[PDB]
Protein backbone atom coordinates (compact mmCIF):
# COMPACT_ATOMS: atom_id res chain seq x y z
CA UNK A 1 0.00 0.00 0.00
CA UNK A 2 3.04 2.19 -0.45
CA UNK A 3 1.41 4.42 -3.06
CA UNK A 4 -1.68 5.28 -0.95
CA UNK A 5 -1.84 8.20 1.48
CA UNK A 6 -1.80 7.31 5.17
CA UNK A 7 -5.07 9.19 5.73
CA UNK A 8 -6.71 7.35 2.82
CA UNK A 9 -5.58 4.00 4.24
CA UNK A 10 -7.16 4.90 7.59
CA UNK A 11 -10.36 6.08 5.91
CA UNK A 12 -10.62 2.89 3.85
CA UNK A 13 -9.93 0.75 6.92
CA UNK A 14 -13.01 2.32 8.52
CA UNK A 15 -15.03 1.70 5.36
CA UNK A 16 -13.88 -1.93 5.27
CA UNK A 17 -15.01 -2.42 8.86
CA UNK A 18 -18.47 -1.10 7.95
CA UNK A 19 -18.55 -3.52 4.99
CA UNK A 20 -17.25 -6.40 7.17
CA UNK A 21 -14.28 -6.79 4.79
CA UNK A 22 -11.74 -7.56 7.49
CA UNK A 23 -9.00 -8.90 5.21
CA UNK A 24 -9.08 -5.56 3.37
CA UNK A 25 -9.20 -3.72 6.69
CA UNK A 26 -6.08 -5.54 7.90
CA UNK A 27 -4.22 -4.82 4.66
CA UNK A 28 -5.15 -1.14 4.89
CA UNK A 29 -3.97 -0.89 8.50
CA UNK A 30 -0.78 -2.82 7.71
CA UNK A 31 -0.13 -0.20 5.04
CA UNK A 32 -0.80 2.58 7.56
CA UNK A 33 1.64 1.10 10.08
CA UNK A 34 4.33 0.77 7.41
CA UNK A 35 4.11 4.53 6.79
CA UNK A 36 6.39 4.65 9.84
CA UNK A 37 4.42 7.08 12.01
CA UNK A 38 3.10 6.17 15.43
CA UNK A 39 -0.58 5.25 15.72
CA UNK A 40 -3.28 7.20 17.54
CA UNK A 41 -5.59 5.52 20.06
CA UNK A 42 -8.33 5.15 17.43
CA UNK A 43 -5.83 3.88 14.85
CA UNK A 44 -4.51 1.25 17.28
CA UNK A 45 -8.08 0.01 17.74
CA UNK A 46 -8.55 -0.28 13.97
CA UNK A 47 -5.35 -2.31 13.66
CA UNK A 48 -6.43 -4.62 16.48
CA UNK A 49 -10.03 -5.06 15.29
CA UNK A 50 -8.91 -5.89 11.75
CA UNK A 51 -6.45 -8.63 12.63
CA UNK A 52 -8.60 -10.03 15.44
CA UNK A 53 -11.35 -10.70 12.91
CA UNK A 54 -8.98 -12.22 10.33
CA UNK A 55 -7.25 -14.49 12.83
CA UNK A 56 -10.61 -15.22 14.48
CA UNK A 57 -11.94 -16.74 11.27
CA UNK A 58 -8.75 -18.78 10.87
CA UNK A 59 -8.86 -20.02 14.48
CA UNK A 60 -12.49 -21.08 14.13
CA UNK A 61 -11.71 -22.98 10.92
CA UNK A 62 -8.64 -24.62 12.45
CA UNK A 63 -10.70 -25.87 15.40
CA UNK A 64 -13.35 -27.33 13.10
CA UNK A 65 -10.72 -29.13 11.01
CA UNK A 66 -8.63 -30.26 14.00
CA UNK A 67 -11.76 -31.79 15.53
CA UNK A 68 -12.55 -33.66 12.31
CA UNK A 69 -8.92 -34.79 12.13
CA UNK A 70 -8.99 -36.22 15.66
CA UNK A 71 -12.24 -38.08 14.95
CA UNK A 72 -10.59 -39.72 11.93
CA UNK A 73 -7.62 -40.89 14.03
CA UNK A 74 -6.86 -40.27 3.44
CA UNK A 75 -4.47 -37.37 3.99
CA UNK A 76 -6.98 -34.69 2.95
CA UNK A 77 -8.18 -33.60 6.41
CA UNK A 78 -4.63 -33.34 7.76
CA UNK A 79 -3.46 -31.59 4.58
CA UNK A 80 -6.24 -29.01 4.74
CA UNK A 81 -5.81 -28.44 8.48
CA UNK A 82 -2.10 -27.87 7.80
CA UNK A 83 -2.92 -25.33 5.08
CA UNK A 84 -5.25 -23.34 7.36
CA UNK A 85 -2.69 -23.63 10.17
CA UNK A 86 0.08 -22.26 7.94
CA UNK A 87 -2.09 -19.31 6.90
CA UNK A 88 -2.95 -18.60 10.54
CA UNK A 89 0.74 -18.66 11.48
CA UNK A 90 1.50 -16.27 8.63
CA UNK A 91 -1.06 -13.76 9.90
CA UNK A 92 0.31 -14.01 13.45
CA UNK A 93 3.87 -13.56 12.17
CA UNK A 94 2.76 -10.50 10.19
CA UNK A 95 1.21 -8.87 13.27
CA UNK A 96 4.22 -9.71 15.43
CA UNK A 97 6.47 -8.27 12.74
CA UNK A 98 4.53 -5.00 12.78
CA UNK A 99 4.81 -4.80 16.57
CA UNK A 100 8.55 -5.49 16.35
CA UNK A 101 9.14 -3.14 13.37
CA UNK A 102 8.64 -0.78 14.92
CA UNK A 103 5.47 -0.12 16.91
CA UNK A 104 6.63 -1.32 20.33
CA UNK A 105 10.04 0.37 20.41
CA UNK A 106 8.48 3.73 19.55
CA UNK A 107 5.64 3.34 22.08
CA UNK A 108 6.49 5.43 25.14
CA UNK A 109 3.12 6.19 26.71
CA UNK A 110 1.54 3.58 28.95
CA UNK A 111 -1.66 3.42 26.89
CA UNK A 112 0.23 2.64 23.68
CA UNK A 113 2.96 0.42 25.11
CA UNK A 114 0.57 -1.76 27.15
CA UNK A 115 -1.77 -2.02 24.14
CA UNK A 116 1.00 -3.27 21.85
CA UNK A 117 2.50 -5.64 24.42
CA UNK A 118 -0.94 -7.14 25.05
CA UNK A 119 -1.23 -7.64 21.28
CA UNK A 120 2.17 -9.35 21.30
CA UNK A 121 0.99 -11.71 24.03
CA UNK A 122 -2.27 -12.38 22.18
CA UNK A 123 -0.68 -13.32 18.87
CA UNK A 124 1.93 -15.53 20.50
CA UNK A 125 -1.00 -17.15 22.33
CA UNK A 126 -2.68 -17.85 18.99
CA UNK A 127 0.57 -19.39 17.76
CA UNK A 128 0.68 -21.50 20.94
CA UNK A 129 -2.85 -22.79 20.31
CA UNK A 130 -1.64 -24.66 17.20
CA UNK A 131 1.95 -25.34 18.30
CA UNK A 132 3.15 -28.87 19.02
CA UNK A 133 6.81 -29.53 18.24
CA UNK A 134 10.16 -28.14 19.31
CA UNK A 135 9.02 -24.55 19.82
CA UNK A 136 5.69 -24.78 21.69
CA UNK A 137 7.44 -24.09 25.00
CA UNK A 138 9.34 -21.13 23.54
CA UNK A 139 6.16 -19.67 22.01
CA UNK A 140 4.39 -20.04 25.37
CA UNK A 141 7.22 -18.22 27.13
CA UNK A 142 7.17 -15.47 24.50
CA UNK A 143 3.46 -14.97 25.15
CA UNK A 144 3.98 -14.99 28.93
CA UNK A 145 6.88 -12.53 28.74
CA UNK A 146 4.90 -10.03 26.64
CA UNK A 147 1.85 -10.28 28.90
CA UNK A 148 4.05 -9.92 31.99
CA UNK A 149 5.76 -6.73 30.82
CA UNK A 150 2.34 -5.28 29.93
CA UNK A 151 1.00 -6.24 33.37
CA UNK A 152 3.96 -4.61 35.12
CA UNK A 153 3.46 -1.32 33.25
CA UNK A 154 -0.33 -1.32 33.68
CA UNK A 155 -0.09 -1.84 37.44
CA UNK A 156 2.34 1.09 37.72
CA UNK A 157 0.75 3.50 35.25
CA UNK A 158 -2.98 2.80 34.94
CA UNK A 159 -5.96 2.83 37.32
CA UNK A 160 -7.51 -0.58 38.06
CA UNK A 161 -10.58 0.26 35.94
CA UNK A 162 -8.67 1.22 32.78
CA UNK A 163 -10.25 -0.86 29.97
CA UNK A 164 -6.86 -1.73 28.46
CA UNK A 165 -5.60 -2.89 31.87
CA UNK A 166 -8.78 -4.92 32.40
CA UNK A 167 -8.68 -6.51 28.95
CA UNK A 168 -5.01 -7.34 29.37
CA UNK A 169 -5.70 -9.08 32.68
CA UNK A 170 -8.67 -10.90 31.13
CA UNK A 171 -6.57 -12.29 28.26
CA UNK A 172 -3.59 -13.10 30.50
CA UNK A 173 -5.99 -15.07 32.69
CA UNK A 174 -7.22 -16.94 29.60
CA UNK A 175 -3.57 -17.59 28.74
CA UNK A 176 -3.03 -19.11 32.20
CA UNK A 177 -6.13 -21.30 31.97
CA UNK A 178 -6.03 -22.45 28.35
CA UNK A 179 -2.33 -22.38 27.40
CA UNK A 180 -0.14 -22.56 30.51
CA UNK A 181 -2.16 -25.23 32.37
CA UNK A 182 -2.35 -22.91 35.40
CA UNK A 183 -6.08 -22.66 36.18
CA UNK A 184 -5.44 -21.50 39.75
CA UNK A 185 -3.33 -18.59 38.50
CA UNK A 186 -6.08 -17.81 35.98
CA UNK A 187 -8.78 -17.74 38.66
CA UNK A 188 -6.63 -15.72 41.09
CA UNK A 189 -5.78 -13.10 38.47
CA UNK A 190 -9.39 -12.74 37.31
CA UNK A 191 -10.67 -12.46 40.89
CA UNK A 192 -8.09 -9.88 42.03
CA UNK A 193 -8.58 -7.88 38.82
CA UNK A 194 -12.35 -7.81 39.30
CA UNK A 195 -12.20 -6.87 42.99
CA UNK A 196 -9.69 -4.07 42.49
CA UNK A 197 -11.75 -2.65 39.62
CA UNK A 198 -14.95 -2.81 41.70
CA UNK A 199 -13.26 -0.71 44.40
CA UNK A 200 -12.25 1.95 41.83
CA UNK A 201 -15.62 2.31 40.06
CA UNK A 202 -16.70 5.19 42.32
CA UNK A 203 -14.14 7.45 40.61
CA UNK A 204 -15.62 7.06 37.12
CA UNK A 205 -18.08 8.98 34.98
CA UNK A 206 -21.25 7.35 33.69
CA UNK A 207 -19.62 6.52 30.35
CA UNK A 208 -16.35 5.24 31.84
CA UNK A 209 -18.39 3.18 34.32
CA UNK A 210 -20.15 1.45 31.41
CA UNK A 211 -16.83 0.75 29.65
CA UNK A 212 -15.21 -0.81 32.73
CA UNK A 213 -18.20 -2.80 34.00
CA UNK A 214 -18.62 -4.40 30.57
CA UNK A 215 -15.14 -5.92 30.79
CA UNK A 216 -15.56 -6.82 34.46
CA UNK A 217 -18.60 -8.86 33.41
CA UNK A 218 -16.35 -10.84 31.06
CA UNK A 219 -14.02 -11.57 33.98
CA UNK A 220 -17.04 -12.69 36.01
CA UNK A 221 -18.29 -14.88 33.15
CA UNK A 222 -14.95 -16.70 33.09
CA UNK A 223 -14.88 -17.13 36.87
CA UNK A 224 -18.38 -18.61 36.67
CA UNK A 225 -17.14 -21.04 34.02
CA UNK A 226 -13.95 -21.94 35.93
CA UNK A 227 -15.45 -22.40 39.40
CA UNK B 1 -13.37 -19.18 28.35
CA UNK B 2 -13.74 -15.80 26.70
CA UNK B 3 -10.88 -13.51 25.81
CA UNK B 4 -11.66 -9.93 24.80
CA UNK B 5 -14.02 -10.17 21.80
CA UNK B 6 -12.37 -7.15 20.20
CA UNK B 7 -14.06 -7.70 16.83
CA UNK B 8 -15.93 -4.36 16.70
CA UNK B 9 -14.36 -0.90 16.89
CA UNK C 1 -5.43 -27.05 -8.46
CA UNK C 2 -4.12 -29.06 -11.38
CA UNK C 3 -1.90 -31.28 -9.21
CA UNK C 4 -4.67 -32.37 -6.80
CA UNK C 5 -6.91 -35.39 -7.38
CA UNK C 6 -10.51 -34.64 -8.32
CA UNK C 7 -11.78 -36.71 -5.39
CA UNK C 8 -9.48 -34.84 -2.99
CA UNK C 9 -10.73 -31.49 -4.31
CA UNK C 10 -14.33 -32.60 -3.67
CA UNK C 11 -13.46 -33.87 -0.20
CA UNK C 12 -11.69 -30.63 0.71
CA UNK C 13 -14.60 -28.57 -0.66
CA UNK C 14 -16.84 -30.37 1.84
CA UNK C 15 -14.32 -29.72 4.63
CA UNK C 16 -14.13 -26.04 3.68
CA UNK C 17 -17.91 -25.75 3.88
CA UNK C 18 -17.83 -27.20 7.40
CA UNK C 19 -15.12 -24.68 8.32
CA UNK C 20 -17.05 -21.83 6.63
CA UNK C 21 -14.02 -21.19 4.38
CA UNK C 22 -16.02 -20.40 1.27
CA UNK C 23 -13.19 -18.84 -0.75
CA UNK C 24 -11.26 -22.10 -0.34
CA UNK C 25 -14.41 -24.07 -1.14
CA UNK C 26 -14.88 -22.14 -4.39
CA UNK C 27 -11.24 -22.64 -5.39
CA UNK C 28 -11.52 -26.37 -4.69
CA UNK C 29 -14.70 -26.70 -6.76
CA UNK C 30 -13.22 -24.58 -9.56
CA UNK C 31 -10.34 -27.06 -9.61
CA UNK C 32 -12.80 -29.97 -9.72
CA UNK C 33 -14.70 -28.46 -12.66
CA UNK C 34 -11.45 -27.90 -14.56
CA UNK C 35 -10.72 -31.63 -14.34
CA UNK C 36 -13.09 -31.75 -17.33
CA UNK C 37 -15.55 -34.37 -16.07
CA UNK C 38 -19.24 -33.66 -15.63
CA UNK C 39 -20.50 -32.94 -12.11
CA UNK C 40 -22.84 -35.10 -10.05
CA UNK C 41 -25.94 -33.63 -8.39
CA UNK C 42 -24.12 -33.29 -5.06
CA UNK C 43 -21.06 -31.80 -6.77
CA UNK C 44 -23.20 -29.20 -8.56
CA UNK C 45 -24.61 -28.17 -5.18
CA UNK C 46 -21.10 -27.76 -3.75
CA UNK C 47 -20.10 -25.56 -6.69
CA UNK C 48 -23.22 -23.41 -6.27
CA UNK C 49 -22.99 -23.12 -2.48
CA UNK C 50 -19.33 -22.09 -2.62
CA UNK C 51 -19.70 -19.27 -5.12
CA UNK C 52 -23.03 -18.09 -3.70
CA UNK C 53 -21.31 -17.46 -0.37
CA UNK C 54 -18.30 -15.72 -1.94
CA UNK C 55 -20.40 -13.46 -4.16
CA UNK C 56 -22.87 -12.97 -1.31
CA UNK C 57 -20.19 -11.39 0.85
CA UNK C 58 -19.10 -9.19 -2.05
CA UNK C 59 -22.67 -8.09 -2.81
CA UNK C 60 -23.31 -7.20 0.83
CA UNK C 61 -20.11 -5.14 0.97
CA UNK C 62 -20.90 -3.41 -2.33
CA UNK C 63 -24.33 -2.38 -1.04
CA UNK C 64 -22.85 -0.97 2.17
CA UNK C 65 -20.26 1.04 0.22
CA UNK C 66 -22.67 2.15 -2.51
CA UNK C 67 -25.02 3.47 0.18
CA UNK C 68 -22.20 5.42 1.84
CA UNK C 69 -21.17 6.74 -1.57
CA UNK C 70 -24.67 8.02 -2.35
CA UNK C 71 -24.91 9.75 1.04
CA UNK C 72 -21.65 11.58 0.28
CA UNK C 73 -22.98 12.82 -3.07
CA UNK C 74 -12.54 12.65 -1.13
CA UNK C 75 -12.31 9.86 -3.69
CA UNK C 76 -11.81 7.10 -1.11
CA UNK C 77 -15.39 5.81 -0.88
CA UNK C 78 -15.79 5.68 -4.66
CA UNK C 79 -12.33 4.12 -5.05
CA UNK C 80 -13.06 1.40 -2.51
CA UNK C 81 -16.53 0.70 -3.90
CA UNK C 82 -14.91 0.35 -7.34
CA UNK C 83 -12.36 -2.12 -5.95
CA UNK C 84 -15.05 -4.31 -4.36
CA UNK C 85 -17.14 -4.00 -7.53
CA UNK C 86 -14.21 -5.14 -9.69
CA UNK C 87 -13.60 -8.16 -7.44
CA UNK C 88 -17.31 -9.05 -7.58
CA UNK C 89 -17.28 -8.84 -11.37
CA UNK C 90 -14.21 -11.08 -11.48
CA UNK C 91 -15.96 -13.76 -9.43
CA UNK C 92 -19.06 -13.58 -11.64
CA UNK C 93 -16.90 -13.80 -14.77
CA UNK C 94 -15.11 -16.83 -13.32
CA UNK C 95 -18.39 -18.66 -12.67
CA UNK C 96 -19.77 -17.75 -16.09
CA UNK C 97 -16.52 -18.97 -17.64
CA UNK C 98 -16.89 -22.33 -15.90
CA UNK C 99 -20.47 -22.67 -17.15
CA UNK C 100 -19.34 -21.79 -20.68
CA UNK C 101 -16.19 -23.98 -20.58
CA UNK C 102 -17.70 -26.42 -20.59
CA UNK C 103 -20.40 -27.32 -18.05
CA UNK C 104 -23.46 -26.19 -20.00
CA UNK C 105 -22.59 -27.71 -23.38
CA UNK C 106 -21.98 -31.11 -21.79
CA UNK C 107 -25.17 -30.96 -19.67
CA UNK C 108 -27.81 -33.13 -21.35
CA UNK C 109 -30.14 -34.12 -18.53
CA UNK C 110 -32.83 -31.68 -17.48
CA UNK C 111 -31.66 -31.61 -13.85
CA UNK C 112 -28.12 -30.61 -14.82
CA UNK C 113 -28.93 -28.31 -17.74
CA UNK C 114 -31.60 -26.34 -15.86
CA UNK C 115 -29.30 -26.08 -12.83
CA UNK C 116 -26.45 -24.60 -14.87
CA UNK C 117 -28.68 -22.26 -16.88
CA UNK C 118 -30.24 -20.95 -13.66
CA UNK C 119 -26.69 -20.32 -12.40
CA UNK C 120 -25.93 -18.45 -15.62
CA UNK C 121 -28.99 -16.26 -15.09
CA UNK C 122 -28.06 -15.68 -11.44
CA UNK C 123 -24.51 -14.53 -12.09
CA UNK C 124 -25.54 -12.26 -14.95
CA UNK C 125 -28.13 -10.86 -12.52
CA UNK C 126 -25.36 -10.12 -10.01
CA UNK C 127 -23.43 -8.37 -12.78
CA UNK C 128 -26.58 -6.39 -13.62
CA UNK C 129 -26.93 -5.25 -9.99
CA UNK C 130 -23.71 -3.20 -10.30
CA UNK C 131 -23.90 -2.38 -14.02
CA UNK C 132 -24.47 1.17 -15.23
CA UNK C 133 -22.83 2.04 -18.53
CA UNK C 134 -22.94 0.79 -22.10
CA UNK C 135 -23.54 -2.87 -21.27
CA UNK C 136 -26.21 -2.89 -18.52
CA UNK C 137 -28.93 -3.62 -21.08
CA UNK C 138 -26.88 -6.41 -22.66
CA UNK C 139 -26.14 -7.97 -19.26
CA UNK C 140 -29.85 -7.83 -18.38
CA UNK C 141 -30.74 -9.57 -21.64
CA UNK C 142 -28.07 -12.21 -21.03
CA UNK C 143 -29.62 -12.93 -17.63
CA UNK C 144 -33.13 -13.03 -19.10
CA UNK C 145 -32.09 -15.33 -21.95
CA UNK C 146 -30.44 -17.84 -19.60
CA UNK C 147 -33.41 -17.83 -17.22
CA UNK C 148 -35.82 -18.20 -20.15
CA UNK C 149 -34.09 -21.26 -21.62
CA UNK C 150 -34.02 -22.84 -18.15
CA UNK C 151 -37.74 -22.08 -17.69
CA UNK C 152 -38.59 -23.63 -21.06
CA UNK C 153 -36.75 -26.86 -20.23
CA UNK C 154 -38.12 -27.07 -16.68
CA UNK C 155 -41.72 -26.69 -17.85
CA UNK C 156 -41.23 -29.50 -20.38
CA UNK C 157 -39.12 -31.89 -18.31
CA UNK C 158 -39.80 -31.37 -14.60
CA UNK C 159 -42.85 -31.64 -12.34
CA UNK C 160 -44.14 -28.35 -10.89
CA UNK C 161 -42.82 -29.25 -7.41
CA UNK C 162 -39.24 -29.99 -8.49
CA UNK C 163 -37.02 -27.89 -6.17
CA UNK C 164 -34.75 -26.79 -9.02
CA UNK C 165 -37.78 -25.71 -11.07
CA UNK C 166 -39.20 -23.86 -8.05
CA UNK C 167 -35.93 -22.13 -7.20
CA UNK C 168 -35.44 -21.13 -10.83
CA UNK C 169 -38.90 -19.56 -10.93
CA UNK C 170 -38.25 -17.83 -7.60
CA UNK C 171 -35.02 -16.23 -8.84
CA UNK C 172 -36.47 -15.36 -12.26
CA UNK C 173 -39.30 -13.60 -10.42
CA UNK C 174 -36.72 -11.68 -8.37
CA UNK C 175 -34.99 -10.80 -11.66
CA UNK C 176 -38.27 -9.40 -12.99
CA UNK C 177 -38.95 -7.36 -9.86
CA UNK C 178 -35.48 -6.07 -8.99
CA UNK C 179 -33.62 -5.91 -12.32
CA UNK C 180 -36.08 -5.74 -15.23
CA UNK C 181 -38.53 -3.25 -13.64
CA UNK C 182 -41.39 -5.69 -14.32
CA UNK C 183 -43.08 -6.16 -10.93
CA UNK C 184 -46.30 -7.43 -12.50
CA UNK C 185 -44.42 -10.18 -14.34
CA UNK C 186 -42.63 -11.00 -11.07
CA UNK C 187 -45.90 -11.31 -9.15
CA UNK C 188 -47.61 -13.31 -11.92
CA UNK C 189 -44.72 -15.78 -12.18
CA UNK C 190 -44.50 -16.28 -8.41
CA UNK C 191 -48.27 -16.76 -8.10
CA UNK C 192 -48.59 -19.25 -10.98
CA UNK C 193 -45.51 -21.15 -9.77
CA UNK C 194 -46.92 -21.42 -6.25
CA UNK C 195 -50.40 -22.50 -7.37
CA UNK C 196 -49.14 -25.15 -9.78
CA UNK C 197 -46.82 -26.55 -7.11
CA UNK C 198 -49.65 -26.64 -4.54
CA UNK C 199 -51.72 -28.76 -6.94
CA UNK C 200 -48.84 -31.26 -7.37
CA UNK C 201 -47.97 -31.72 -3.68
CA UNK C 202 -50.28 -34.73 -3.32
CA UNK C 203 -47.86 -36.79 -5.45
CA UNK C 204 -44.89 -36.34 -3.11
CA UNK C 205 -43.35 -38.30 -0.27
CA UNK C 206 -42.98 -36.79 3.19
CA UNK C 207 -39.38 -35.75 2.50
CA UNK C 208 -40.06 -34.36 -0.99
CA UNK C 209 -43.08 -32.50 0.43
CA UNK C 210 -40.80 -30.75 2.94
CA UNK C 211 -38.30 -29.82 0.21
CA UNK C 212 -40.94 -28.30 -2.08
CA UNK C 213 -43.03 -26.52 0.56
CA UNK C 214 -39.90 -24.80 1.90
CA UNK C 215 -39.31 -23.12 -1.46
CA UNK C 216 -43.00 -22.38 -1.95
CA UNK C 217 -42.86 -20.46 1.33
CA UNK C 218 -40.12 -18.28 -0.16
CA UNK C 219 -42.39 -17.55 -3.13
CA UNK C 220 -45.18 -16.66 -0.69
CA UNK C 221 -42.84 -14.43 1.34
CA UNK C 222 -42.03 -12.44 -1.81
CA UNK C 223 -45.69 -12.16 -2.82
CA UNK C 224 -46.45 -10.85 0.67
CA UNK C 225 -43.70 -8.25 0.25
CA UNK C 226 -44.78 -7.28 -3.28
CA UNK C 227 -48.54 -7.03 -2.70
CA UNK D 1 -37.17 -9.70 -2.02
CA UNK D 2 -35.51 -13.03 -1.37
CA UNK D 3 -33.80 -15.13 -4.00
CA UNK D 4 -32.85 -18.71 -3.14
CA UNK D 5 -30.56 -18.47 -0.08
CA UNK D 6 -28.44 -21.34 -1.38
CA UNK D 7 -25.64 -20.74 1.13
CA UNK D 8 -25.82 -24.16 2.84
CA UNK D 9 -25.42 -27.54 1.14
C1 LIG E 1 -7.55 -5.57 24.72
C2 LIG E 1 -8.85 -4.79 24.84
C3 LIG E 1 -9.24 -4.25 26.06
C4 LIG E 1 -10.42 -3.55 26.15
C5 LIG E 1 -11.22 -3.40 25.02
C6 LIG E 1 -12.51 -2.60 25.11
O1 LIG E 1 -13.52 -2.98 24.62
N1 LIG E 1 -12.44 -1.33 25.80
C7 LIG E 1 -13.58 -0.45 25.92
C8 LIG E 1 -13.14 1.02 25.93
N2 LIG E 1 -13.74 1.97 26.67
C9 LIG E 1 -13.13 3.12 26.46
C10 LIG E 1 -12.13 2.89 25.57
N3 LIG E 1 -12.14 1.62 25.26
C11 LIG E 1 -11.20 1.02 24.33
C12 LIG E 1 -10.83 -3.92 23.80
C13 LIG E 1 -9.64 -4.63 23.71
C1 LIG F 1 -31.51 -22.84 -7.25
C2 LIG F 1 -31.91 -23.69 -6.06
C3 LIG F 1 -33.16 -24.30 -6.02
C4 LIG F 1 -33.51 -25.07 -4.92
C5 LIG F 1 -32.62 -25.21 -3.87
C6 LIG F 1 -32.98 -26.08 -2.68
O1 LIG F 1 -32.79 -25.73 -1.56
N1 LIG F 1 -33.57 -27.36 -2.97
C7 LIG F 1 -33.93 -28.31 -1.93
C8 LIG F 1 -33.76 -29.75 -2.42
N2 LIG F 1 -34.57 -30.76 -2.06
C9 LIG F 1 -34.16 -31.87 -2.64
C10 LIG F 1 -33.06 -31.56 -3.37
N3 LIG F 1 -32.82 -30.28 -3.24
C11 LIG F 1 -31.71 -29.59 -3.88
C12 LIG F 1 -31.37 -24.62 -3.91
C13 LIG F 1 -31.02 -23.85 -5.01
CA1 LIG G 1 1.74 11.41 2.49
CA1 LIG H 1 -6.82 -38.45 -11.22
CL1 LIG I 1 -5.03 -28.44 1.03
CL1 LIG J 1 6.91 7.68 21.02
CL1 LIG K 1 -9.14 1.03 -2.76
CL1 LIG L 1 -23.60 -35.19 -20.80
Amino acid sequence: MGSMERASLIQKAKLAEQAERYEDMAAFMKGAVEKGEELSCEERNLLSVAYKNVVGGQRAAWRVLSSIEQKSNGPEVREYREKVETELQGVCDTVLGLLDSHLIKEAGDAESRVFYLKMKGDYYRYLAEVATGDDKKRIIDSARSAYQEAMDISKKEMPPTNPIRLGLALNFSVFHYEIANSPEEAISLAKTTFDEAMADLHTLSEDSYKDSTLIMQLLRDNLTLWT
Amino acid sequence: AGSIPGRRS
